[PDB]
């Protein structure tokens, strides 16, 4: 999960 | 640490990696980054503002 | 189904939130503007989106 683009992109 | 949180209100994604959920949905929380949390619900993943949920103990 | 000019609103009885092309999403109690009716599926607008949804998931609001 820590390698998903969704996560890596961050909230902003 | 897989915390569970219940949506207090519905929230619609602002960006392509924001989580969508409805009031009363139970969200699995993977990370807490100050005011934004990363989690999963209904098989989808994304970020959301923590104000929208309450931890289920 | 609907006559030209007809004005109709309906309230969601339950949430229907899975994203699919041509599907309108909403949460329970959302008020939807109903634009067309075609048997068991209606076309509507809410929260900046349009799409089809099961008519059974909503109840018409009196004018
Ligand atoms: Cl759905």
């Amino acid at each position: 999960w820590r390698g998903s683009l969704s996560y890596l992109k961050g909230p902003l | 640490a897989l915390l569970k949180a219940q949506a207090l209100c519905s929230w619609t994604a602002k960006k392509d990696n924001h989580l969508n959920f409805s009031k009363h949905d139970i969200i699995t929380v993977l990370e807490q980054q100050e005011n934004w949390w990363f989690g999963e619900v209904h098989g989808g993943r994304g970020w959301f503002p923590k104000s929208y949920v309450k931890i289920i103990p």
